[PDB]
């Protein structure tokens, strides 16, 4: 079980961040398991940003609910999340982790840092 | 609907110290699906207990958990210089899932 | 699994029905059975096996029995008084739910008349509940039949989803339980039954040429000498002992 | 000695043609029925046995081909002259099926012999094939297999490909004595009709 | 020796409502003959169910009842805005009969 | 199957009520069918008050045993029930109705109200 993170680093303001991941080891097509995104700001705690079910609903943080949108490809093993909008402070380093019930989430990537500048 | 932890936790290594985590809502209902994790800095975070106590493949038996009313706690025994990381607790609510404030974990010596 | 409303059965016939299979799925929540023994089920061959599942609440698993009414049994899955068969049912938060609520399964709300027995209804026909036609227009006592359950891991015990499944039991029999076995024993002297052959004596190696559709030989007092060992296929030499 | 349905000595077998008309009429079944058949270019694929023989009542259907035989028990809409292509054109649609069964195939010229029964639900079949109206001998056939069908029988028909020539023997079955003679290898070499003359 | 009901009930139409009759005594034997009645103010008592969970002609099948142990129920299926009545339930006791207390259906709308 | 009720509307305290059933569509003189009356005050529930059988066994309720007398007469189809020592308490509609075993009362009447005063 395994998942690796990619995308821009460097973001410009107003624009718009996305970010890929990829996984191996498991098929996200099934009952009981999704993938969502985390992310973790400097000095803060871990944020939950959105989450995506094998059925393909997706569900957000009701702040953000607005601004991110994720999709899945689950011909590659990829699910995307595009957060749009990207303010000054919007500075933290992004996490994909696999999502179940008995365990909100586990397997946990290294992360991306990305800063808006 | 914050889960609420002390800054930091501190003790002597080989003694046992908690990690406390309350919730302060009635959003998380049953409050029976407790996630704890061990983040180590430059590294990704680290499932070590889940549903309150259960503990995850790769953990030592030194972790455990347990529930009271809407406060869960971790509990690390046989405290070790490498139990250093900043330890954090997540619960579902109404329409969401949230994680806690950290908790800093220092070993004196 | 299906929705209460629209309820799933598929056919089971011409096998080995092993029930010890069956509780090894989850912790353990609700099992009853009807006209059988939980213990004689490794034993009895039934004509005919139904199985029906669906996924409903924890407090309306006690609807799915004889002599009960209240939503379920009278409007979306109806038991009838004489049912034969076995009922098991078990917590399936952990695959089900969802953060917001898992809204894919439905359950019927409004109905004009309680169902028959085993009946199903899969119609989503606007439902007139005032004496006049809507028609269509979901305003004033017109209503969609169905509505949703929305099981969440913040839900306490009787809230969460549970799967059920309906074992309906019921002439030359195709259904039939497994059978126990030994290791056969040569050149001593036993009491045997071989696939239904009782009898007693010294089994040995026999030179007798069967054909290969013959499973036990007689002597000329039509008395049984022989038997066929079912598992080997081995021909045994049946003499009384010593 | 034993009593049995067996095909009585030296009676009257009806005899069918397949051609430009083939015979394909639908039959009577009593207590059971005997069927043979001599041919080069395996025009006999299969059987139909029921009742009402449509989409009326459910009905056994056993065809064969190159690779397997397919058993089925259904309510089939069978055609009004139900037969091979060589596709199948022998039902147009199997609305309800209860039972399915699949083996190797049952089937100088070519003949092939087949016992039907329908014995406390269980439908039996008995065949041997030899290489050759009826040749003059003895054999005793084997049984095939005892399928738990669990339906009637009153009527069959029998199934030919259309595209060679062919010809089938129908005979029935009676409630009589033979005496059977079993040899060293328990293979029936002969036997006696004891309802034939005085001398048997 | 008195049969207890709910005060009333109440629902949606198209909805199902139950009606309960309990026994509160061992005078009513095997309770088999339990008879329901629907009274419209104004009108003769209607029979409605009888023998527990029979019919009697001029009936809707939206009507029909059980009885487990002691008690029995009448259901009332897709429930109508005309079947606002006070129901009542009775059977036999060793030395008389009882009626019980009434239920008011009210249809919601 | 139909049953009339006829009688006094109005009593004065301490006499004696007198009310008569009249019913066709049916005899009460066959095994198993009798005729009783049942009373209901305002704001309570129906009161069993007397039974009369086809073979002229009588029935009443225990509590008003001593005050109840019923009869009939097969020849007018009537059947005729008397309350003596009326309260003014004794405020209540009257119905007759045919009784059978399997269903205790059907074909109830419209009711008599009689008020004491
Ligand atoms: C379901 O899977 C589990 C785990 O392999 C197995 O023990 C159980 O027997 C399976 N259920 C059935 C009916 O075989
Ligand atoms: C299963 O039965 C066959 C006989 O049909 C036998 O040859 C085979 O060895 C048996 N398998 C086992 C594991 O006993
Ligand atoms: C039928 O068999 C009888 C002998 O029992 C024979 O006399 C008769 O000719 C046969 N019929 C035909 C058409 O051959
Ligand atoms: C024979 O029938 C079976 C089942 O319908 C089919 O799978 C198989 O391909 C057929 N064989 C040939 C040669 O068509
Ligand atoms: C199909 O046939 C079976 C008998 O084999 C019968 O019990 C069943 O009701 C039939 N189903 C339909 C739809 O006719
Ligand atoms: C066969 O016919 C008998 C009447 O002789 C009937 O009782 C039986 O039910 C029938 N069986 C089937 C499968 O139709
Ligand atoms: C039995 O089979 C053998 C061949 O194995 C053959 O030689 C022998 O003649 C047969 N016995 C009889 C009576 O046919």
């Amino acid at each position: 079980i395994t998942l690796k993170e990619s995308g821009p680093t460097l973001v410009k303001p107003t624009q718009t961040l996305t970010l890929t991941c990829t996984f191996s080891g498991f098929s996200v097509t099934t009952s009981g398991v999704g993938v969502g995104w985390i992310r973790q700001p400097p000095g803060k705690a871990l944020e939950y940003l959105a989450l995506i079910y094998w059925d393909d609903d997706k569900r957000y943080s009701t702040s953000l609910k607005s601004r991110l949108t994720i999709t899945k490809d689950t011909s590659k093993n990829q699910v995307v999340l595009t957060m749009t909008n990207m303010d000054p402070v919007d500075t933290a380093t992004y996490y994909c982790a696999r999502h179940t019930i008995p365990s909100i989430f586990d397997y946990w990537g290294q992360g991306i840092l990305v800063t808006v500048s | 609907p914050v889960l609420t932890q002390p800054a930091s936790v501190s003790g002597s290594p080989g003694q046992s110290i908690t990690i406390s985590c309350t919730a302060t809502s009635s959003d998380v209902g049953n409050y029976n699906y407790v996630s704890w994790y061990q983040h180590h800095p430059g590294k990704a975070p680290k499932l070590m207990i889940y549903e309150v106590s259960n503990r995850p493949s790769g953990v030592s038996n030194r972790f455990s958990g347990s529930k009271s009313g809407n406060t869960a706690s971790l509990t690390i025994s046989g405290l070790q210089a490498e139990d250093e990381a900043d330890y954090y607790c997540s619960s579902y609510t109404s329409s969401s899932l949230l994680f806690g404030g950290g908790t800093k974990l220092t070993v004196l010596g | 699994f299906a929705s209460v409303y629209a309820w799933n059965r598929k056919r089971i016939s011409n096998c080995v029905a092993d029930y010890s299979v069956l509780y090894n799925l989850a912790p353990f929540f609700t099992f009853k059975c009807y006209g059988v023994s939980p213990t004689k089920l490794n034993d009895l061959c039934f004509t005919n096996v139904y199985a029906d599942s669906f996924v409903i609440r924890g407090d309306e698993v006690r609807q799915i029995a004889p002599g009960q009414t209240g939503n379920i049994a009278d409007y979306n899955y109806k038991l009838p008084d004489d049912f034969t068969g076995c009922v098991i049912a078990w917590n399936s938060n952990k695959l089900d739910s969802k953060v917001s609520g898992n809204y894919n399964y439905l359950y019927r709300l409004f109905r004009k008349s309680n169902l028959k027995p085993f009946e199903r209804d899969i119609s989503t026909e606007i439902y007139q509940a005032g004496n006049k036609p809507c028609n269509g227009v979901a305003g004033f006592n017109c209503y969609f039949p169905l509505r949703s359950y929305s099981f969440r891991p913040t839900y306490g015990v009787g809230h969460q989803p549970y799967r059920v499944v309906v074992l309906s039991f019921e002439a030359p029999a195709t259904v039939c339980g497994p059978k126990k076995s030994t290791n056969l024993v040569k050149n001593k002297c036993v009491n045997f039954n071989f696939n239904g052959l009782k009898g007693t004596g010294v089994l040995t190696e026999s030179n007798k040429k069967f054909l290969p559709f013959q499973q036990f030989g007689r002597d000329i007092a039509d008395t049984t000498d022989a038997v066929r060992d079912p598992q080997t296929l081995e021909i045994l030499d049946i003499t009384p002992c010593s | 000695s034993t009593q049995d349905l067996f095909l009585p000595f030296f009676s009257n077998v009806t005899w069918f043609h397949v051609i430009k008309r083939f015979d394909n009429p639908v039959l009577p079944f009593n207590d059971g029925v005997y069927f043979a058949s001599i041919e080069k270019s395996n025009i006999i694929r299969g059987w139909i046995f029921g009742t009402t023989l449509d989409s009326k009542t459910q009905s056994l259907l056993i065809v064969n081909n190159a690779t397997n035989v397919v058993i089925k028990v259904c309510e089939f809409q069978f055609c009004n002259d139900p037969f091979l292509d060589h596709e199948f054109r022998v039902y147009s649609s199997a609305n309800n099926c209860t039972f399915e069964y699949v083996s190797q195939p049952f089937l100088f010229k070519n003949l092939r012999e087949f016992v039907f029964k329908n014995i406390d639900g269980y439908f039996k079949i008995y065949s041997k094939h030899t290489p050759i109206d009826l040749p003059q001998g003895f054999s005793a056939l084997e049984p095939l297999v005892d399928l738990p069908i669990g339906i009637n029988i009153t009527r069959f028909q029998t199934l030919l490909a259309l595209h060679g020539a062919a010809a089938y023997y129908v005979g029935y079955l009676q409630p009589r004595t033979f005496l059977l003679k079993y040899n060293e290898n328990g293979t029936i070499t002969d036997a006696v009709d004891c309802a034939l003359d005085p001398l048997s």
